[PDB]
């Protein structure tokens, strides 16, 4: 077998092919998390001859957590089944369910082995993991190439992902948290910041307290776009 | 040669493996050692250049028993030398363990000779930075004396040298009728053609090495006693006068 | 500038950089001193501080019993190869019930360290040893280094400034055998200062010694336990 | 068939006084009906603190002394300190429960003193079950000198009697009486006592003679 | 070895003034049968040290093969260290110990003789690793007919000297003949000193059947 | 193009050099030891509000008499941490018993150099780690504070800094330390000297501190007992 | 060793893959596959580039391979990296059957190889497979179905999609002409005919179609002879000529 | 070894090693195969360098079991291993399945095996078309397989040196009912194209396959043969 | 000793279990659950050696809910049980057999109601109606007098009465409480629990 060193460092202390790993998250289409009280929510950026359920950028890892992604859709694919072997495998060792901040651990965990074992490149995807803990608190972490994680009120990954962090870091406000329909309010401005007119080229899904994922359709999308446009006027 | 000089996996296009030469180099650079087929055994001498008074007689010791009845005597990368004693000592031990008596010395230079031959052939691995001469004494096989290069090459010798006077030492040899003489004389005539080929203006001062195998031994490798050594070589010292 | 990087590659020039590379190592690693007489061998360590806040790098390691080290070098080669010496001896307690020659181990150190030297995607130990110990052949200073070549001394030191201390202990190698022990680490004391610079010398905080022989076990003194040895003679 | 155990017998005590604790033991080392040898005692000196009785299969005290002296030192080596006593007796359960499903024939007594200065005996069987004790029997007469000790030093089955501790003039004493009961009802017991006593100053032996039949 | 073919009978040691000796008869028997009636069960380890062996022959033949190699093995470097009495007996405890331990025991008793450093040394080692010191042994049935004598001797008269030693020894391969199946009246005695290891044999004890007319 | 396994001509391995070269960009940290305890502070370099800043974990409890904090790489400490956090409960288990500073800071420092291309196991190591780390609890030798780097070198330190500002925190701390010091005057002298090399102004959200001493376990301050602390 | 190393796993400087990208380039070379879905069936149709009057034609097919009962695949580039991708779909297939006795689902198969080619882009130093296949099939889940798939290991489901020689003008020409949830399979056919017409350079020896429907609960894959191919061809030269006059 | 592709893909997108190795096959010693109603023919030039070579030692024209057989252009080393492992994979089919392996079947199996050289750790792939002829289901087959381990069956084709002319000489020239009489003459005269000297019963060889089996043509065969052209 | 029962209907499937867990001589609990949730519309009845039982069902359980989480939809009935003879028949021949009795009820759109059969050898068998256990000697008979395939579920609770009041009267074993579930179109349905005297 191959016992290469892919991932080094350079003259200057960086880890090359992580940081192009980077690269290829910031090319993979915008996706987006939000918080709440109640709810948790993601969304993803947008050809008339594809299947939507194919190319979906969503994906439940457990009954109770979900996540989404942005870079490359193969090495995503991968990391999600991994990540869904390893949620059961949690219930097999000790019963109880998995908490959002351990399944990001392990996903951390298992980017920052392919950064530093030998013949394999890192993993060229950010994810945005989200879900609810056995007491029942919300919570929305990311991780990225590296293998490093943090907690977020709100964050974005993709094309733009400044422009729309830059957005979400001034309208994160305690007003758009309150209900559930301004929470996915807040996640659709922030997609219509980087999306060249939005509605039909948004992927959108929930998660509320005890109930599972949700994925919305673009007649409940289109929905939500016309509660946004009129209230912007008064 | 550039370019093709890196790997022993890599030929040159005038047909030489560069990276076994080089090794060879690296021998031609160390310091001298001899040795000489009697009529009853086999003698050993060896120019071992002292780097510092600092160190004790009888360091680095280019002189080795790899059995019993056989001695070894190296020249050139001597880490590279002890891995081969080592790999000698085994191969003559394997040998005891599957046919119960002393290993022939042209059978232990061909075993070792194969294991230095397989390092010439890979990118893995790099060759031996050193030439050694097996020695034995025998009731049956009698008097015997093997050369082994970087390359793998094994030949029979009746006289044999290697190192920075590897062809100065060799016409001095070719003057003695070694076939005729036996080990009692030939001690002497071997520290002789050290100090001479030792250039004493370039290098610092140096130790004689001096071990032997035959009839006086009983088939044996020992070292040559103080008795002995101090004879020859305070006929080397007058003897150059 | 072509046979630099992989320790297979021999040179045009009949060399292995790559050895002589890990040989610096050593060099820019900082001074110690090992002697040794008729009945001890002691070893002597000047402990390299980080910053003057920061307590002293610690210089001299234990073996057995019978033996203990010195270093030079990088620290995890340097306990990677502590280790093996310490499996090595208790080996030889647990198979012979019997203290490892030492010789037998410093040959040991030369196969081991000799094997990557040879192999490609691997390198030479990065680290040289001086290595005192006593047994039924009495006192010993054994030098190691990267090359894995293995060196039996009256005494030796390596480090940095080392020429220093080498050219102090050729003068006085008659006199070591014949001194007793408070003689024996005050001559090696004077053999590591002369590394140092004149501004500087010998305090309780940047040396360690460590002592073995007939009598005593391989013993090691750092703080206070220094402070006996040095108060004799102090000037230049 | 091929039986890779043999029983060779022999009994061994231990004692924690509140200054000092002895590890005492017979020398007789036997195999079948016959007599190995008279002078084979099973105290086994670890650390200038600590002291272990070892009984049984003979095999494995050799070897389980062996690793116990071995890994003494590799604790020494990455810790740069002595193994306390407690220490020891814990790392020992761990070695005997290595060999699980092939155990150690190894009665282990451990005795010494804890870091708080006291006595501490730590009682073992085979396989690496263990508990601190004030006293603890083990061996061939772990039985005769057992429910002694459980008396004498317990204090158990008495009344009117005030509790008072065990002074080590006493309790050497004590060793001497029971391991002559043992010699006079065991055949395994026998020749000669090894006594070794432990207190902070160091560990001193004496050797009281037994029956030697 | 789980079933042995060639089984060597007891093997003698006792202590002396300046040295040790070792006796053990020359028969290799096969069950009852003794097939091989001049095969020699002790072996010159080095100048220090002698070993003999009950037990079967093929599993003392592969450790004399062994210990010899190891013997030349030592000698080839020349550094004035050897393997003492007590060092081979700690090894020889060890490789039986480890071959017991999985469970393919090399089928053995063996005895070890030596000098060195002014004090003698006699140390027993069996298959399954028991091993230990004592002024005098005797392994498999001589443990229960002559090791009697040799302590009944070593009470009266703790330190013997080498004829009276040796005249002791004649005088237990007498009983062991007598009263051992499997011995035979060819053996061999085996001593060591300053001097080094000298095997004498093959011997012959006289015997006396005057009590089968009674 | 060379291996990870090779020598500088200076004497020294490029990846560990280089290694040591990835510890400036990350976030500086510092650890000052005092006979009545060992405090522990380091800088979170927040980057956005949305973050949350209790989930920046560079100080953690190792045991409940050590803490450990990090600078570099904070990926590549974790596997570190868990490795120390292991290693004193697989001594729990077969010595019952607390190990040392020193011992758990050894044991970490063995991992350091185990990386190579040829002759290498599925899991093992392509790089070195390129993480700093400041250890620092209360064993049976008083209250002890060590440092580890990417080499494998580790040393006692009455006070020391590492990250980007680790050259002029150094300095300051070479004027502000005293030996026979207040624990107290400690924990407000990291404070003092984070504030400066931050120039974020710092606050309860920004930091984190944490202590131990003899008598308490490892304690990480809350946002009321920073609050407290803050400026003076 | 090092300096002969390719390196075929690992990122570029610009945060992609060079290998995965240049086997790409090397199916843009190779023959027009496309496929299309429909109401009652799915079609693959694909230029077939083994074309010699001395040609033998022992296979029922050239470029399309049966899968499974109820699935089969058409590729697209090194015709011997397609013989290995194959033979593993149908050992998935089978391992799948042998488990949980029903034929495996179309996205799951499809995953399953899709796996084991992104694999070969992230680890193991090994050059990838340089295929995209084309799969069509039924399960009982999601009934008629086409997918997509390329060397990265990624895969997606298409109503109507191409790869190949003129892959993107195939594409936009699909596009055009595709009415989702309308298509029959009759009408189906005459638009494969219709975007080979554009992009090669049309005698039915050069294409090759196949059609997989339901039929009576079980699912019938045939490829079409070679009379079923020359009618269709006249009648869209046909319908051609008819258009250009009014 | 080595546990890295030596054949890897250029940015125009071809695997360069491949197209290098029919270099050496287009650069070879040149055969011809030929499939007639009842049966099948391989020929090809066995032209060495010197009246010294013994002719009847080593053959090109191997048999692989007792109904295929098998004919290359270019490394006759790499060739060999092929036969090996071909005649291996026909007993490991046979000790399975107790039939004749089908010829479509033998070349698939050793394809994979010429597949796996151009893309497997630290090897280049084989330099070497082959030709595989057979007899399965009461009828001739013929196939190619070359470095890629792409396969082709073929009624006819040439192959090495002036394989362009033999191919467009065989398209005109074959008739898709031979007669086996006639193939054999019509292999000879596709050799004698790209000949270079006087053709012998020695300078070439020839085998055929039929209802009774593969086999190699001897020498007087040839000549019988050879004798009317 | 343990006792599970299934009666498969027109268009759903009664199951039940006992509810003992013994050890020795005791009852350890009264309360015990032996059904295992496949999926929504699945449950895996489960009896045979103590810890070997909870050890395969649940690797099951959680590789039935790794297919819903990767696929986006459950196992069928007839996909699930031939899963699980999958397992069970390759442990047969090594070093870890399971000795494991079991029953798979469910409930497939298409298909509609399905009822398994299981023993540690790992034969499957669909059954119209079956029983695990020493019990299953007793009450399999009631099961092919009253069982007609157009049973109606509260007719089959009734039918189910008949033999768990038969293990109450004639089996030696205690058995005082049972488990009860149907399975549908509208999945799994916890019913009352048939307790004693
Ligand atoms: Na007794």
């Amino acid at each position: 077998s191959y016992d290469r060193a892919i991932t080094v460092f350079s003259p200057d202390g960086h880890l090359f092919q992580v940081e192009y790993a980077q690269e290829a998250v910031k090319k993979g289409s915008t996706a987006v998390g939000v918080r709440g009280r109640d709810i948790v929510v993601l969304g993803v950026e947008k050809a008339k001859l594809q299947d939507e359920r194919t190319v979906r950028k969503i994906c439940a890892l457990d009954d109770n957590v979900c996540m989404a992604f942005a870079g490359l859709t193969a090495d995503a694919r991968i990391v999600i089944n991994r990540a869904r072997v390893e949620c059961q495998s949690h219930r097999l060792t000790v019963e109880d369910p998995v908490t959002v901040e351990y399944i990001t651990r392990y996903i951390a965990s298992l980017k920052q082995r392919y950064t530093q074992s030998n013949g394999r490149r890192p993993f060229g995807i950010s994810a945005l993991i989200v879900g609810f803990d056995f007491d029942g608190t919300p919570r929305l972490y990311q991780t990225d190439p590296s293998g490093t994680y943090h907690a977020w009120k709100a964050n974005a990954i993709g094309r733009g992902a400044k422009s729309v962090r830059e957005f979400l870091e001034k309208n994160y406000t305690d007003e758009a948290i309150e209900t559930d329909d301004l929470t996915i309010k807040l996640v659709i401005k922030a997609l219509l910041e980087v999306v060249q007119s939005g509605g039909k080229n948004i992927e959108l899904a929930v998660m509320r307290r005890d109930q599972s994922l949700k994925i919305l359709n673009p007649e409940e999308i289109e929905k939500y776009v016309a509660e946004i446009e009129k209230e912007k006027e008064e | 040669g550039t370019g093709y000089d890196l790997s022993a996996s890599t030929f040159s296009p005038d047909g030489r493996v560069f990276q076994v030469e080089y090794a060879m180099k690296a021998v031609e650079n160390s310091s001298t050692a001899i040795g000489i087929r009697c009529k009853d055994g086999v003698v050993f001498g060896v120019e071992k250049l002292v780097l510092s008074k600092l160190y004790e007689e009888g360091s680095n010791k280019r002189l080795f028993n790899v059995d019993r009845h056989v001695g070894m005597a190296v020249a050139g990368l001597l880490a590279d030398a002890r891995s081969l004693a080592d790999i000698a000592r085994e191969e003559a031990s394997n040998f005891r363990s599957n046919f119960g008596y002393n290993i022939p010395l042209k059978h232990l230079a061909d075993r070792v000779a194969m294991y230095v031959h397989a390092y010439t052939l890979y990118s893995a691995v790099r060759p031996f930075g050193c030439s050694f001469m097996l020695g034995s004494y025998s009731v049956n096989d009698g008097a015997q004396l093997y050369m082994i290069d970087p390359s793998g090459v094994s030949y029979g010798y009746w006289g044999c040298a290697i190192g920075k006077a590897r062809q100065a030492a060799k016409t001095e040899i070719e003057k003695l009728q070694m076939k005729e003489m036996t080990c009692r004389d030939i001690v002497k005539e071997v520290a002789k053609i050290i100090y001479i080929v030792h250039d004493e203006v370039k290098d610092k001062a140096f130790e004689l090495e001096l071990s032997w195998v035959g009839e006086l031994t009983n088939g044996r490798h020992e070292i040559v006693p103080k008795d002995i050594r101090e004879e020859a070589e305070k006929y080397a010292k007058e003897s150059l006068k | 500038n072509q046979y630099d990087n992989d320790v297979t590659v021999w040179s045009p020039q009949g060399r292995i950089h790559q050895i002589e590379y890990a040989m610096e190592a050593v060099k820019q690693g900082s001074a110690t001193v090992g002697l040794k007489s008729k009945t001890h061998a002691v070893l002597v360590a000047l402990k390299r501080a980080q910053s003057e806040l920061a307590a002293h790098q610690k210089k001299i390691l234990h073996v057995d019993n019978h033996i203990g080290i010195s270093i030079a070098g990088l620290t995890a080669d340097a306990r990677l190869l502590c280790n093996f010496m310490r499996q090595e001896c208790l080996d030889s307690r647990f198979v012979f019930d019997r203290p490892l020659p030492v010789s037998r181990l410093v040959s040991l150190i030369g196969s081991k360290t000799q094997i990557p030297t040879q192999r490609y995607g691997r390198r030479p130990y990065g680290v040289g040893l001086l290595i005192a110990g006593y047994d039924d052949m009495g006192p010993h200073i054994f030098q190691t280094c990267p090359s894995a070549n293995y060196f039996d001394c009256r005494a030796m030191s390596i480090g940095a400034r080392s020429q220093s201390a080498r050219t102090y202990l050729e003068r006085h190698m008659s006199e070591f055998m014949e001194c007793n022990l408070n003689e024996l680490v005050k001559h090696g004391l004077r053999a590591l200062r002369e590394t140092l610079p004149a501004e500087q010398d010998l305090t309780t905080k940047n040396v360690s010694i460590g002592i073995v022989g007939k009598d005593l076990e391989f013993t090691i003194y750092d703080d206070d336990d220094v402070s006996p040895f040095l108060e004799g003679l102090e000037e230049r | 068939r091929f039986s890779p155990y043999v029983f060779n017998g022999g009994t061994i005590l231990a004692i924690a006084g509140e200054d000092f604790a002895i590890v005492a033991s017979d020398t007789r080392l036997s195999e079948g009906f016959s007599i190995h040898t008279r002078d084979s005692p099973k105290c086994y000196k670890l650390t200038d603190k600590t002291v272990i009785g070892c009984s049984g299969f003979h095999g494995d005290c050799l070897t389980l002394t062996k690793i116990i002296e071995a890994r003494l030192k590799m604790y020494k080596h990455s810790n740069n300190k002595a193994m306390t006593t407690g220490a020891i007796a814990a790392m020992l359960s761990t070695i005997l429960y290595s060999r699980r499903f092939f155990p150690y024939y190894v009665y282990n007594i451990i005795g010494g003193l804890d870091e708080e200065g006291k006595g501490a005996v730590y009682s073992f069987d085979p396989v690496g079950s263990y508990q601190r004790d004030s006293f603890k029997a083990g061996g061939s007469a772990s039985a005769m000198l057992q429910p002694l000790l459980d008396n004498q030093v317990g204090f158990k089955n008495m009344q009117n009697v005030e509790h008072v501790p065990l002074s080590l003039d006493r309790a050497m004493r004590l060793v001497k009486d029971v391991f002559i009961s043992a010699a006079e009802r065991d055949v395994y017991t026998g020749d000669a006592l090894r006594i070794c006593i432990v207190t902070k100053e160091g560990i001193r032996e004496e050797t009281v003679s037994l029956r030697k039949d | 070895t789980q079933n042995p073919m060639v089984t060597g009978t007891s093997v003698l040691g006792v202590k002396f003034e300046g040295g040790v000796v070792i006796a053990a008869d020359m028969l290799g028997s096969y069950g009852s049968l003794a097939r091989f009636r001049n095969i020699s069960r002790i072996m010159r380890v080095n100048n220090s040290t002698m070993l003999g062996a009950s037990g079967d022959y093929a599993d003392f033949q592969y450790l004399k093969q062994v210990l010899g190699q190891m013997v030349i093995d030592e000698e080839l470097l020349g550094d004035g260290h050897s393997y003492s009495p007590r060092a081979i007996h700690s090894w020889l405890t060890r490789a039986m110990y480890s071959r017991r331990s999985k469970m393919n025991p090399l089928w053995n008793t063996m005895v070890i003789g030596g000098y060195a450093d002014g004090e003698s040394f006699l140390g027993y080692v069996d298959m399954l690793g028991v091993a230990y010191e004592a002024p005098s042994l005797a392994t498999g049935y001589g443990a229960y007919l002559a090791q009697p004598l040799l302590r009944e001797v070593l009470e009266k008269q703790p330190v013997l000297s080498q004829t009276e030693a040796r005249d002791l020894v004649e005088r237990c391969m007498r009983v062991l003949y007598y009263r051992d199946a499997r011995s035979y009246n060819r053996f061999q005695i085996a001593t060591v000193t300053e001097k080094g290891v000298e095997i004498e044999g093959p011997l012959s004890t006289e015997t006396n059947w005057d009590i089968a007319h009674m | 193009d060379r291996g990870v396994n090779t020598f500088s001509p200076e004497g020294r391995l490029f990846q560990v050099e280089y290694a040591i070269e990835a510890i400036k960009l990350g976030s500086t940290a510092i650890g000052i030891q005092t006979s009545e305890g060992v405090c522990l502070a380091v800088e979170k370099r927040i980057t956005s509000p949305l973050m949350e800043p209790s989930s920046i974990e560079k100080i953690v409890e190792i045991d409940a008499h050590i803490g450990c904090a990090m600078s570099g790489l904070i990926a590549d400490a974790k596997t570190l941490i868990d490795k120390a956090r292991v290693e004193t409960q697989n001594h729990w288990f077969t010595y019952n018993e607390t190990m040392t500073v020193e011992s758990v800071t050894q044991a970490v420092s063995n991992l350091a150099l185990q990386f190579g291309e040829e002759d290498a196991d599925p899991g093992a190591m392509s790089r070195p780690f390129g993480v700093a780390l400041l250890f620092g609890g209360v064993d049976e030798k008083g209250p002890q504070l060590f440092h580890m780097d990417p080499s494998g070198t580790f040393v006692q330190c009455d006070a020391r800094a590492i990250g980007s500002a680790s050259e002029g925190a150094q300095s300051s701390l070479q004027e502000v330390y005293h030996k026979s010091m207040t624990l107290k005057e400690a924990i407000k002298s990291s404070l003092i000297i984070l504030k400066q090399v931050m120039e974020e102004k710092l606050n309860a959200t920004n930091i984190e501190l944490a202590t131990v001493q003899p008598g308490q376990n490892f304690h990480m301050f809350t946002k009321e007992e920073l609050e407290e602390v803050i400026k003076d | 060793s090092r300096r002969y190393d390719s390196r075929t796993t690992i990122f570029s400087p610009e945060g992609r893959l060079y290998q995965v990208e240049y086997a790409m380039e090397a199916i843009g070379h190779a023959g027009t596959c496309l496929g299309i879905l429909a109401n009652d069936g799915v079609l693959l149709a694909a230029e077939r580039r083994n074309i010699h009057k001395l040609l033998d034609e022992v296979f029922f097919s050239e470029k399309i391979y049966k899968l499974n009962e109820d699935m089969a695949c058409s590729v697209a580039g090194i015709t011997s990296d397609a013989n290995v991708l194959t033979n593993e779909l149908r050992l998935i297939a089978q391992r799948y059957l042998l488990q949980y006795q029903e034929p495996i689902p179309c996205e799951q198969l499809v995953t399953a190889l899709c796996d084991i080619k992104q694999a070969y882009t992230q680890f193991g130093g090994k050059r990838p497979f340089g295929v995209s296949l084309l799969y069509i099939g039924w399960d009982k889940h999601y009934g008629f179905q086409l997918y997509q798939s390329d060397p990265s290991g990624n895969y997606g489901g298409w109503k109507a999609t191409c790869i190949g020689n003129n892959s993107a003008a195939a594409v936009s020409m699909l596009k055009q002409d595709y009415k989702e949830g309308e298509m029959t399979l009759k009408s189906a056919l005459a638009l494969a005919i219709k975007v080979l017409n554009k992009t090669m350079d049309l005698s039915a020896e050069k294409v090759e179609i196949a059609t997989l429907t339901r039929e009576n609960g079980k699912t019938v894959i045939r490829v079409l002879k070679q009379k079923e191919v020359e009618q269709l061809i006249k009648k869209h030269e046909e319908e051609e000529a008819k258009a250009e006059r009014e | 070894g080595y546990s890295f592709s030596l054949t890897t893909f250029s940015p125009s997108g071809k695997l360069v090693q491949i197209e290098y190795a029919l270099a050496a096959v287009a650069g070879g010693a040149p055969s011809v195969g030929i499939k007639a109603a009842n049966g099948v023919v391989l020929a090809t030039e066995k032209k060495q360098k010197s009246i010294l070579y013994d002719e009847r030692s080593v053959h090109k024209v191997e048999p692989i079991t007792k109904h295929i057989g098998l004919v290359y252009s270019g490394m006759g080393p790499d060739y060999r291993v092929l036969v090996h492992r071909a005649r291996k994979l026909a007993q490991q089919y046979y000790l399975v399945y107790q039939e004749p392996i089908p010829t479509a079947q033998l070349v698939q199996r050793v394809a994979s095996v010429m597949q796996e050289y151009t893309q497997s750790g630290g090897v280049r792939p084989f330099g070497v078309s082959l030709l595989i002829c057979g007899w399965n289901e009461g009828r001739p087959y013929l196939f190619q397989s070359d470095p890629s381990g792409a396969y082709f069956a073929w009624k006819a084709t040439a192959m090495g040196k002036n394989y362009v002319n033999g191919k467009t000489f065989l398209e005109k020239r074959y008739n898709e009912d031979l007669e086996l009489e006639d193939a054999i003459h019509t292999a000879i005269l596709t050799l004698k194209e790209s000949f270079e000297g006087q053709m012998t019963e020695d300078n070439i060889e020839v085998g055929i396959c039929n209802e009774a089996g593969f086999r190699r043509l001897t020498p007087t065969e040839v000549k019988d043969y050879l004798a009317a052209i | 000793m343990e006792y599970l029962i299934g009666i498969q209907g027109p268009d759903y499937v009664l199951v039940a279990s006992d509810r003992v867990a013994a050890s020795n001589i005791v009852q350890m609990k009264d309360d015990h659950d032996k059904m295992f949730k496949m999926s929504e519309k699945i449950l895996l009845l489960c009896v045979g050696e103590a810890g070997d039982t909870v050890q395969f069902a649940e690797y099951i359980q959680k590789n039935v809910q790794l297919y819903k989480m990767r696929n986006g939809y459950e196992l069928s009935p007839t996909a699930a049980a031939n899963f699980t003879r999958r397992n069970l028949a390759d442990c047969l021949r090594s070093r870890t057999p399971y000795h494991v009795n079991l029953l798979l009820a469910g409930y497939d759109e298409h298909e509609g109601p399905a009822l398994y059969y299981m023993d540690y050898l790992a034969a499957l068998a669909k059954a119209p109606f079956a029983a695990h256990g020493y019990g299953a000697f007793l009450t399999l008979s009631i099961l092919d007098r009253y069982y007609t395939p157009t049973i109606s579920r509260e007719r089959a609770v009734e039918l189910l009465r008949k033999c768990l009041e038969e293990l109450q009267k004639r089996f030696i074993l205690n058995l005082p409480t049972f488990s009860v579930r149907i399975i549908d179109k509208n999945g799994i349905h916890d019913l009352d629990n048939i307790s004693f005297p």
